[PDB]
């Protein structure tokens, strides 16, 4: 069945998305049965980098930076029960030089 | 319980700031809803800072600790409406709403009302019924009285006045109906309805044909 | 274009049913959760019910529960209401919604819970006198919302349509007026359309000088 | 007993604690060599804790302050700067307190980029 | 509850993989320690994929499901132990062990054991009692009988003998006891201790002087 | 050096008691997580206790659950495991170890829970026979593990074998160190064994020498 978890949330706006020389897109994820109920998916926005000229330079790629999360979701309508649960999560990009 | 000031009134072309405050709103997400007189809510600001594509950039929003606030710069006489704060609780499966405040843009021009008044048409005294129109619109600010008279003599009986409404341009209206009887319209010379907005009056007069 | 347009508004008895619909369409339906978020006049906005896209899962209002049922079928891209045991504080006018934040809205369906059965207006009208007035007196009816255009929509400028006063009968009266230039009255001629749709009453009526 | 607790609404919810593992990619920050051919490389750091789920995480840190370019050498017209990201996690109560876990939220390093002062 | 085979077999320079299975394992970092005779064991993988500093690359680890793997690439002699896989709960607030696997490397030369073997010494006989010591070393396999013989006849009473004990050569030893009356020891001619390994026969011989 | 050292083990009757030391150096003790495993003869390894860097923190096995108290004092770098109403099953070695990926090690110390008593044990010398020639100590009947044995008080280790124990139907232990030394040597070098058996503290030094 379940247990008991205590909320202690309330505890005791970058802009590298567009800066960053791999610059990424942030789709919004809602999900009503889930917590955090919106997640913002980083995908890149070139296969190349952007250069110091300003320029789509293909020497270079632009790949995601990934990470696994706890995320929160509301179990079938027993109903007030919610279930742990992991996912992957895209959060920015970052620029790597081919493996050669 | 999301909390709103009632109303705010900011001068034309400065800045309104509009609130929103409840229990770890800081850990929600607070959305912005502008509603005019009339019309159906429309989304100006989501996810405390985001903006929907259509809505002018004077609009901005934010959400610092226990408080949201909904931001419009360089604010317009158009910008005169109800606005809402919405969010969503996940734990509490809800969508919780403020209460709701009313913009005021200041230094709109004093308007003297534009009256109609129309007599009981043939069709309606056929019917044996007969009703006094008196149309007022376009009146600035939004309080007017009306009062009624049989030739000369002022009268009460069978007035019904409406509330006063804002119009789309910003200014208001009002309606006021005199219900008699068909003697009663035969009996007197003339009716009139006179209407004092601000301390002046506008009047108008109707006789049987 | 992405629009939603709701039907089914209307006059329901206390402890009667009622079904509101919201057609969706110029967007994919099954992608996003819906709500439904109510208004009493004069009054600020209150959240009904939500229905995420995930088939099983439904959310309500503690006002509302065991009373109103959200239900969606996304091949006809339709979100439905059904209202049970309406109450007389179930008035209001009733918005369908996309997503949790509520991003685009319908136009909106009044819902009245009353005992009283629904009175179609009488139709009478106000004839004129370099400009004139002329309109159409919509008397009498129960209960909103009545509306009224001229010349089948093709005539807006200068018409002002006023809110209806209630009068102590329980039903209601409004005017629409339009302002138009005096030569027209020779010229043009002028019909206010004129709809009550929960008592089916359709009127045209021709408003001519004197 | 975390005092703040009581400031939040709800205070308690019912979890189950059989977790639903939806990621195939394991381990996806040690998996990949990212960090190494990265032009903003970072070292990730571990961080143990018997009273904390996830019990290990590992966080980024960047190796330079300015970003690597195509000869190898450090650029110091752009920054590497870390991308921080806010998760759950769970912690376990003292003993002497009512439940056994409570859920709150911490901020991670996960991965650096290479980002120019002025677009 | 980790489960592990108890054996696992591979030849020298071919690819070693052990296996550990258990419920809500893949949600939870797995570690793998190696354990020689007579020794501590040792952190080989952390974290699932981690290799310690001074451990080879030709140790990784690598998860699927419930299942975390131990794989040993070009298998070394010298990577014969014990492995066991180890995970910390936090739910339960435990650290779980699986069962163990103990990894033969094959192929591995014969060796025939070196035998030593003691008469009684003159102080024990002082305190009249007789041991014979017989030291049985560096033999592979891991697998020895032992005979002991008064004069030529077979004695089985009185006599204790080690199970043999891997060393850190991969490499055995083993030793036996067997315990006499004085009398019995200067009664015979002479006593041997025999050992047999894989068909073959080493024997000594001691006698009363 | 990153180092752990556990002492305290022994003998201990069935119901007794007895608290386990491990003393910490090499790295900064209190930023650790600390753990106790043991291990019974020719088992596995099943984890005791765990404490953490953390006050107010302590995890047990289900089976020392109530018997069992794990603590540290940050001040000695040293953990300690308390056990009390010890039982037969709890006989085993007992290692310390750090983190919670148990990556550094003690060397373990033996816990045995019996009703047997203690016994010293007999050390005879092992005589050269007639290049090299091989000579031991014979140390007999000794009651429980451990036993020690050194040569020349530790100078001499090259060509030293110490034989595991042979455990007897009586329930005492035997065992023999042998060492290989030229034979040349015989008349001009002495050679001593040195047997320490703690629990009955048996300290014997034992010359060998030809007859
Ligand atoms: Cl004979």
């Amino acid at each position: 069945r379940t247990v008991m978890v205590n909320l202690n949330i309330h505890n005791r706006s970058s802009d590298y998305y567009n800066r960053s020389t791999s610059p990424w897109n942030l789709h919004r994820n809602e999900d009503p049965e889930r917590y955090p109920s919106v997640i913002w998916e980083a995908q890149c926005r070139h296969l190349g980098c952007i250069n110091a000229d300003g320029n789509v330079d293909y020497h270079m790629n632009s790949v995601p930076i990934q990470q696994e999360i706890l995320v929160l979701r509301r179990e079938p309508p027993c109903p007030n029960s919610f279930r742990l649960e992991k996912i992957l999560v895209s959060v920015g990009c970052t620029c790597v030089t081919p493996i050669v | 319980v999301l909390t709103q000031p009632p109303s705010v009134s900011v001068a034309p072309g400065q800045t309104a700031r509009i609130s929103c405050s409840g229990d770890n709103l800081g850990d929600k997400y607070a959305n912005w809803y502008q509603q005019k007189p009339g019309q159906a809510p429309v989304l100006v600001i989501y996810d405390d800072i985001d903006r929907p594509s259509g809505i002018p950039e004077r609009f901005s929003g934010s959400n610092s600790g226990n408080t949201a606030t909904l931001t419009i710069s360089g604010t317009q006489a158009e910008d005169e409406a109800d606005y809402y704060c919405g969010s969503y609780d996940f734990f509490l499966g809800m969508i919780v709403f403020g209460g709701g405040t009313k913009l005021t843009v200041l230094g709109q021009p004093k308007a003297a009302p534009s009256v109609t008044l129309f007599p009981p048409s043939s069709e309606e005294l056929q019917a044996n019924k007969a009703t006094l129109v008196c149309l007022i619109s376009d009146f600035y600010p939004g309080a007017v009285t009306v009062a009624w008279k049989a030739d000369s003599s002022p009268v009460k009986a069978g007035v019904e006045t409406t509330t006063p409404s804002k119009q789309s341009n910003n200014k208001y209206a009002a309606s006021s109906y005199l219900s008699l009887t068909p003697e009663q319209w035969k009996s007197h010379r003339s009716y009139s309805c006179q209407v004092t907005h601000e301390g002046s009056t506008v009047e108008k007069t109707v006789a049987p044909t | 274009q992405v629009q939603l347009l709701e039907s089914g508004g209307g006059l329901v008895q206390p402890g009667g049913s009622l079904r509101l619909s919201c057609a969706a369409s110029g967007f994919t339906f099954s992608s996003y959760a819906m709500s439904w978020v109510r208004q009493a006049p004069g009054k600020g906005l209150e959240w009904v019910s939500t229905i995420s896209l995930t088939s099983g899962f439904t959310y309500y209002a503690d006002s509302v529960k065991g009373r109103f049922t959200i239900s969606r079928d996304n091949s006809k891209n339709t979100l439905y209401l059904q209202m049970n045991s309406l109450r007389a504080e179930d008035t209001a006018v009733y918005y369908c919604a996309r997503q949790l934040t509520l991003d685009v809205w319908g136009q909106g369906t009044l819902v009245t819970v009353s005992s009283a059965s629904t009175k179609g207006p009488s139709v009478f009208p106000l004839a004129p006198s370099g400009t004139a007035a002329l309109g159409c007196l919509v008397k009498d009816y129960f209960p909103e919302p009545v509306t009224v255009s001229w010349n089948s929509g093709a005539l807006t400028s200068g018409v002002h349509t006023f809110p209806a006063v209630l009068q102590s009968s329980g039903l209601y009266s409004l005017s629409s007026v339009v302002t138009v230039p005096s030569s027209s009255l020779g010229t043009q001629t002028y019909i206010c359309n004129v709809n009550h749709k929960p008592s089916n009453t359709k009127v045209d009526k021709k408003v001519e000088p004197k």
